[PDB]
């Protein structure tokens, strides 16, 4: 794949990174509680 | 906390100083991160092992194989390169018996005579490979 | 002869070149990897 | 090594660095023991013969 | 102790007496020994591309692949120079045969 031929002579030879491996995913995130108070921006009575 | 990377993960023991959260390579990539709950620090290291060199007849006479790990001491090569996260046919090489030591690294596919012919497909370090007898 | 060895280091120069300015020119490579050629960030994974 | 650069030496040494990212360093053919016996080889020549 | 600058010398001049019916010839001799260095190789060295430029990403590779005949280039160069310097070692050396 790498020569991208069918034929291949005598010789060491050099392969790129071609191997397919699974992956897991994980995710970290700090202790919060409360909630943003877009709406109260949102439900402004008057926008200055 | 939205740094985004992909590699394995170790205990690290690096001496961070209480308000530091990262850690910079000579490349200036993310290598150390410390966990946004508990405090602690990891090592990351990243996964593709850029590396094995293949050694081959030709495809005229046999498509049997020979590999050469570079560098790389084959006590941990199962580790090193995954071989338990890879297809059997890569296993079967991984696995070997037919496993030579050598300064540049480890070969795997072939066998060790103590008589010394010409050299054929040059290897290095002193060491050289060829075909024959079955 | 041994002396002179002993004493000149630069007598060597010739051969110490050919080994720095290797590394050097290899060293710069690894730098351009930090840099980021018109794009948001050169980090890949951040703005994949 | 490999195993040196998976370990804590030095803290990627600018070479662990520059493996990591693909670029390797190869083997030479002939090691020091067989140069210095070529040259001690012609060198008994020369002054023998 | 200071930094001088100065147009610097050619040599020391030494004039040679010359005529027409007279010779000079040498009474002794002296033997000399002295060292010259010369580069033979420098180091060898490969990349691998999909490492280098789209580092463990599906995306990148993805799109890479495409451009394709580049770093098969790259690998073609640095495998002929890698092959020279041995050839290179080999020749200076490799001189008696027994
Ligand atoms: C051509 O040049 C050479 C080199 O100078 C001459 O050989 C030198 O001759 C002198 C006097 O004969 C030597 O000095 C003597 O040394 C001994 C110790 O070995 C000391 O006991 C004496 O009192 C005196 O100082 C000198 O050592 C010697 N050079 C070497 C390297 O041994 C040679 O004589 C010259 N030939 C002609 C025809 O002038
Ligand atoms: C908030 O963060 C704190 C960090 O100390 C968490 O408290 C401890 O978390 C560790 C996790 O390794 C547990 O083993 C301890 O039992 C926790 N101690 C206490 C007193 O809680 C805490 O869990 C986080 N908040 C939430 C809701 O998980
Ligand atoms: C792979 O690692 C092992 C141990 O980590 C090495 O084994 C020792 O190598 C030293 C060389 O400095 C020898 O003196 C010892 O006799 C070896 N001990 C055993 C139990 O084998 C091994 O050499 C390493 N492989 C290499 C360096 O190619
Ligand atoms: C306040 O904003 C929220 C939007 O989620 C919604 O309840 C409503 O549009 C606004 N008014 C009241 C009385 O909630
Ligand atoms: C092997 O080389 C010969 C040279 O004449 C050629 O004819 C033959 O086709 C090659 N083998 C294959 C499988 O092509
Ligand atoms: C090489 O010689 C040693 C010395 O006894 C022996 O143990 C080993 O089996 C030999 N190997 C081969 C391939 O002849």
């Amino acid at each position: 794949c790498t020569l991208k031929s069918f034929t291949v002579e005598k010789g060491i030879y050099q392969t790129s990174n071609f191997r397919v491996q699974p992956t897991e995913s994980i995710v970290r995130f700090p202790n919060i509680t409360n909630l943003c108070p877009f709406g109260e921006v949102f439900n402004a009575t008057r926008f200055a | 906390n939205g740094l985004t990377g992909t590699g394995v993960l170790t205990e690290s023991n690096k001496k961070f100083l209480p308000f530091q959260q990262f850690g910079r390579d000579i490349a200036d990539t993310t290598d150390a991160v410390r966990d946004p709950q508990t405090l602690e620090i990891l090592d990351i290291t990243p996964c593709s092992f850029g590396g094995v060199s293949v050694i081959t007849p030709g495809t005229n006479t046999s498509n049997q194989v020979a590999v050469l790990y570079q560098g790389v001491n084959c006590t941990e090569v199962p580790v090193a390169i995954h071989a338990d996260q890879l297809t059997p046919t890569w296993r079967v090489y991984s696995t070997g018996s037919n496993v030579f030591q050598t300064r540049a690294g480890c070969l795997i596919g072939a066998e060790h005579v103590n008589n010394s012919y010409e050299c054929d497909i040059p290897i290095g370090a002193g060491i050289c490979a060829s075909y024959q007898t079955s | 002869i041994q002396d002179s060895l002993s004493s000149t280091p630069s007598a060597l120069g010739k051969l110490q070149d050919v080994v720095n300015q290797n590394a050097q020119a290899l060293n710069t490579l690894v730098k351009q990897l930090s840099s980021n050629f018109g794009a948001i960030s050169s980090v890949l994974n951040d703005i994949l | 090594q490999y195993g040196d650069c998976l370990g804590d030496i030095a803290a990627r040494d600018l070479i662990c660095a520059q493996k990591f990212n693909g670029l390797n360093v190869l083997p030479p053919l002939l090691t020091d023991e067989m140069i210095a016996q070529y040259t001690s080889a012609l060198l008994a020549g020369t002054i023998t013969s | 102790q200071s930094i001088i600058a100065y147009t610097m010398s050619l040599g020391a001049e030494n004039s040679v007496a010359y005529s027409n019916n007279s010779i000079a010839i040498p009474t002794n001799f002296t033997i000399s020994v002295t060292t010259e260095i010369l580069p033979v190789s420098m180091t060898k060295t490969s990349v691998d591309c999909t490492m280098y430029i789209c580092g463990d990403s599906t995306e990148c590779s993805n799109l890479l692949l495409q451009y394709g005949s580049f770093c098969t280039q790259l690998n073609r160069a640095l495998t002929g120079i890698a092959v020279e310097q041995d050839k290179n070692t080999q020749e200076v050396f490799a001189q008696v045969k027994q």
